[PDB]
RNA sequence: GGAACUUUACCAGAUCCGGACAGGGAUUGACAGAUUGAGUGUUCUUUCUCGAUUCCCUGAAUGGUGGUGCAUGGCCGCUUAUGGUCGGUGGAGUGAUUUGUUUGGUUGAUUCCGUCAACGGACGAGAUCCAAGCUGCCCAGUAGAAUUCAGAAUUAUUCGGAAUUCUUCUCUGCGGGAUUCCUUUGUAGCACAAGGUGAAAUUUUGGGCAACAGCAGGUCUGUGAUGCUCCUCAAUGUUCUGGGCGACACGCGCACUACAAUGUCAGUGAGAACAAGAACUACUUGAUCAAAAGAGUGGGGAAACCCCGGAAUCACAUAGACCCACUUGGGACCGAGGAUUGCAAUUAUUGGUCGCGCAACGAGGAAUGUCUCGUAGGCGCAGCUCAUCAAACUGUGCCGAUUACGUCCCU
């Protein structure tokens, strides 16, 4: 409906993106995407999630695949450093540490 | 509530079909050659088969952990309930899934088509195959499509048992102009349906 | 069927030379003998092999047979 | 005491017969009375569809079929004894459901 | 606005369901709750389990 | 591809940006009034919020049942349902090219047997796989049967509590069984005809898979398979509203119903198989102190419910009606009530009641399709499409024949 992404919901997806290290979203534009972050089942509309990851890819920050209507976004080493600056942290994702 | 038997079997069948398609697109350059899984009471372990297991694993299993988390999110598996292992294929000269990807590698590079197809046939025949066949077709030269096949050895083509003594694969290779599709058929050496041997007495 | 093929006729001749002293003119004993001295995945084929082997044995009892060398 | 009913169902014929033949031997080791196994009728799932992707030429169809196999064994032993009979590594494709009969 | 995609939001009719692979809405197979195109089924029948026997 | 919206690609109008990314108090929403098809901030007037998310110029990118199937991939159809296809070494020819791979018999078969400048091989055919028909082991408190004791009915036989036992029927994973096996004829090795054995006697029956070459055959409306193209911010992108794909006393293909007595109507009897079901399918009882279709209440489910699956052809010694006529044949067209599906039945969504039946039609010119035994023909039932609608397709069972078992006249 709207691609206007409020900032509070923009950082929530990024924190999940850095925490888990990967995001999967079914390609439907009438639907919502949920994620579990410390018990918070914060939800974003699919169209907003789809719009946020289109900007990261075109800046050479993530790697993307598609199979059976489902997206699969994975962030690059260039993206990893970028998210560290934006979120002001120094961890190593989650499937990277150990 | 529980689902019926007719629906449990079908629901567990479209899970394998989607899993195969997902792993086919990721580990295509690494040489994916089939995936199997076995549900237990504690976990849902899955086994992959590739000829480049070092590249599939990744640094400290990075690639395997990125693949692990993709499946968990899509199917909503709970944490600690899913596991994947990678095993190595025995002989790479007898899997048309890996051979076709070696062929595509030569084709996406500057390689002669005949010199490319002769390599695959000679290799698999040397590796111990019983019959091989390579087909390359579609806008090979000029604006008109053409088909070029290369056969060697013996190969059956009819009946039902032809689905067990023959392996096959396909791919679509994106050239600068048009598309090219290549197939490789390998005859893997139960006896043949119509062979009879008489035991030597004494 | 009506007419026998090369697969049946070639295989049914090796049986005669290797095992000539275990065969006679009866189809049912010959089939039991054949099923132990040969390998094949189809019982239909083994029935025809014992059918033609019985036919050969009758001809041998009369005169020599072309392509069969008992030695 | 109580009666426990085991249901075996799979898409492959050999896998079903391998698991059930295992359970009988394990059950006889525990000296447990057995009622079965019973070979329930197999359901056939069918889907038929046209071969052409464009609707041309002769109208040709193909039929795709699936089979489902089912067995049941009734034991006579409490839960702990059953928990030891069926604890093994069954191959993939086969499932076993535990039901307590009334 | 408020009217944007208001008809599809109903989710009732032949334009509601989509193939689980193609995301297409023509000639679906709803038998046994499959939701697959007729074309996709012939290319994935072996993986699902169906095999041509007769 | 049975289109009410959607599907929709077409027509008349209104929106949204779904132009990423770079270079040079932004902006997003809202009450009331007017504009409008719109109680749609679409825009205008008046204000009031939200806060760097996007806004204005360019390049670029994305999208597009937009274009070429004579630029392609893949798949499918046909040539072609036939028995075809091809190497190596050797012989012959200046060479293209030939032999093998022929001539006789036989077979559905380049299937086999003899002869031979050949000999060796390969694929196709055959073999393999699936289902039906007969049978062995295993097996049932999701299938059944027999027997004995309590009960109940008629004047031995019937009906519906407790028990024992047991696989004839049902269920099915792997096996058995048929092989020209036996006799005779015509006989000049391969085989054929009649008979026997037998559940089955000739590819046992019905299917599936099927070589080598080709078609400028179809599809860019399946696809996140694509080359090259087109348009790209009041756009061929996308959404919303309305209409069309259903329009006509015209032509053509394929179906359904009939033209009646071997029948129509009204009763009564006996009696299938394959399937599907939310985990929506369906029983019983109300409604019923009064049409049908409906409504409404309790419960039950996947060899356990639906179900002792009460199908229609069919049968009736039913001492029923009609009597050869466009008639109680036929049921097109139209009128007036009422109920149901749906957000929405005005181009009828469908079903039920009464009426119209004065609409052709009395067996069909020249031409023409399919068919050899549980077959043709006839009869219903499930699945699929599906909120509602099957004169269609994909399967299943029930009743069940006439003719030939030949030839090369037509193709
Ligand atoms: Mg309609
Ligand atoms: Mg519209
Ligand atoms: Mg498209
Ligand atoms: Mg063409
Ligand atoms: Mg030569
Ligand atoms: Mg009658
Ligand atoms: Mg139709
Ligand atoms: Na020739
Ligand atoms: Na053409
Ligand atoms: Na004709
Ligand atoms: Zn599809």
């Amino acid at each position: 409906m709207s691609t206007y992404v409020p900032k509070p919901s923009r950082d929530n997806v990024y924190r999940f993106f850095f925490t888990e290290g990967v995001i999967a979203c079914k390609k439907d534009r009438m639907g919502t995407w949920t994620g579990t972050l410390g018990g918070n089942t914060f939800t974003v509309p699919c169209i907003q999630v789809m719009q946020l990851m289109r900007s990261l890819k075109s800046r050479n920050l993530i790697k993307e695949q598609y199979a059976w209507r489902h997206y699969y976004w994975t962030l690059n080493d260039e993206g990893i450093a970028y998210m560290r600056s934006y979120l002001h942290l120094a961890p190593s994702a989650m499937p990277n540490t150990q | 509530g529980p689902l019926s038997k007719k629906r449990m079997i079908i629901r567990d069948g479209v899970f394998y079909a989607e899993l195969f398609e997902f792993l086919k697109r990721e580990l295509a350059e690494e040489g994916f050659s089939g995936v199997s899984y076995h549900v237990t009471t504690l976990r849902t372990e899955i086994v992959i088969k590739a000829t480049k297991t070092r590249e599939v694993l990744g640094v400290n299993g990075r690639r395997i952990r990125e693949l692990t988390a993709c499946i968990q999110q899509r199917f909503n598996y709970k944490e600690g309930k899913l596991q994947l292992y990678v095993e190595r294929v025995e002989v790479r000269g007898l899997s048309a899934m890996a051979q076709v990807e070696s062929l595509r590698f030569k084709l996406l590079s500057n390689l002669q088509v005949r010199r490319a197809a002769m390599g695959i046939i000679r290799y698999v025949m040397e590796s111990g195959a019983k019959g091989c066949e390579v087909t390359v077709g579609g806008k090979i030269k000029g604006q008109r499509a053409k088909s070029m096949t290369f056969r060697d050895g013996y190969m059956i083509k009819s009946g039902t048992a032809h689905k067990s003594f023959v392996d096959s694969a396909c791919r679509h290779c994106y050239m600068r102009a048009g598309c090219i599709g290549v197939k490789v058929k390998i005859m893997l050496p139960e006896p043949l349906p119509d062979v009879i041997t008489v035991i030597e007495p004494k | 069927g009506k007419i026998r093929t090369k697969t049946v006729k070639r295989a049914s001749r090796q049986v005669v030379e290797k095992y000539y002293s275990k065969l006679n003119f009866d189809f049912y004993q010959n089939k039991r003998v054949i099923m132990d001295v040969t390998i094949a995945e189809s019982k239909k084929l083994k029935n025809k092999i014992a059918g033609y082997t019985t036919h050969i044995m009758k001809r041998l009892a009369r005169g020599p047979v072309r392509g069969i060398s008992l030695k | 005491g109580q009666t426990v009913r085991l249901t075996i169902t799979s898409r492959n014929a050999k896998a079903v017969e391998s698991v059930t033949s295992q359970l009988l031997t394990r059950a006889r080791d525990e000296k447990v009375t057995i009622h079965g196994p019973v070979r329930l009728p197999t359901r056939t799932l069918k889907i038929t569809t046209r071969k052409t992707p464009c609707g041309n030429g002769t109208n040709t169809w193909d039929t795709f079929e699936l089979k489902i196999y089912k067995r049941i064994i009734d034991l006579h032993a409490p839960t702990e004894q059953v928990k030891k009979i069926t604890s093994f590594t069954m191959e993939s494709g086969v499932d076993v459901s535990i039901t307590i009969l009334d | 606005l408020d009217q944007w995609r208001s008809r599809q939001k109903i989710g009732m009719g032949k334009g509601a369901r989509c193939c689980v692979i193609c995301s297409n809405q023509k000639a679906l197979i709803r038998k046994y709750e499959l939701n697959v195109c007729r074309q996709c089924f012939r290319e994935n029948a072996e993986h699902i389990g169906f095999t041509k026997l007769r």
